[PDB]
């Protein structure tokens, strides 16, 4: 469960 | 004598698990004739050797500044790590050590809310998106605009305004051409904070 | 319900007297079955009656967003008066007031260091200039460049940092073609705060 | 004793 903004990841639950 | 300023990271890099969160201790002032710094980093008082020396740079009337910059890692910095620069030189009658971490308290998550642009907006070749971001904790932000996969970049943003309750607001506001948006084009304000379930939310506006 | 948010004046317009600083009381999520808000204003606890009425505008979902602006005079704001703005509506159990003032606490005069470009900067096509801005309290401040008498408008601020004796810091960077600086073109960062003489200062850079 | 800021006026003493 990934959060990812234009294509760069942002974080992980 | 020379003088050390202490940069926290910024937002959305400490928020983004791809990019890389720095704190900078930057030194000024420093004289040619004692031109010298010694930095030491703490992380809660542990020293730590991971950062880099940077070469000194010119300033005017014979001076130098000096750069020294740690890369934190992302959960020690939102689990509240302070990170301290010590900074050593001949002409300084002490070390000066300057502390830096995440403002303390509960966090709180922001919300959004949109507007389309007014009855008069529609007049005009551009017209105006907003997003009121709005009851976050740190103040601690990042907000940018896309549509389509893509940067929207035409875009201003306020500082976090303190509210009544302790908690932030703000708004940021995109710029598009008109005919972008009659198109029928989605625009997105993106939001990252730590309150956030995986740092991030978006909203979303288009012609209704 | 409607949430309500008050936005102080914007640094520049507070500090400027050809200026004319506001403080906007902003209503969201204004029902489209009880529309109708009524504004009050005071200045600390004095009911003024000089603030203009905007016309409501659209949001998603069946709701306004209502918008009252009140323009302050820049001794009172800079003297430290009370702004509070109070919101009736219809779906409210009760009136919503907010209240903003400048923040409170000896102001001090910002200092500035300027740095001009680095070694490997001068190797490129574009350089950068900046100026670091610290000392100074409140954090309300506005930094812009000019070259010529004309403004130079590609540069990026950081937010103010709090340093370890409560004043505030940031930096303001330039960037512009290497040929520009190379010609001898005089560069200057222009300061202003509440601290200053006639809330005024400037710095300047060029090739040396 | 007035300051300016690109034509416009800042302040007076």
């Amino acid at each position: 469960d990934c959060a990812w903004h234009l294509g760069e990841l942002v974080w992980c639950t | 004598g020379p003088s050390v300023f202490l940069f926290p990271p910024k937002p959305k890099d400490t928020l983004m698990i791809s990019r890389t969160p720095e704190v900078t201790c930057v030194v000024v002032d420093v004289s040619h004739e004692d031109p010298e710094v010694k930095f030491n980093w703490y992380v809660d008082g542990v020293e730590v050797h991971n950062a880099k020396t940077k070469p000194r740079e010119e300033q005017y009337n014979s001076t130098y500044r000096v750069v020294s910059v740690l890369t934190v890692l992302h959960q020690d910095w939102l689990n509240g790590k302070e990170y301290k620069c010590k900074v050593s030189n001949k002409a300084l009658p002490a070390p000066i050590e300057k502390t830096i971490s995440k403002a303390k308290g509960q966090p709180r998550e922001p919300q959004v809310s949109t507007l389309p642009p007014s009855r008069e907006e529609m007049t005009k070749n551009q017209v105006s998106l907003m997003c009121l971001v709005y009851g976050f904790y740190p103040s601690d932000i990042a907000v940018e605009w896309e549509s389509n996969g893509q940067p929207e970049n035409n875009y201003k943003t306020t500082p976090p305004v303190l509210d009544s309750d302790g908690s932030f607001f703000l708004y940021s506001v995109l710029t598009v051409d008109k005919s972008r948006w009659q198109q029928g084009n989605v625009f997105s304000c993106s939001v990252m904070h730590e309150a956030l379930h995986n740092h991030y939310t978006q909203k979303s506006l288009s012609l209704s």
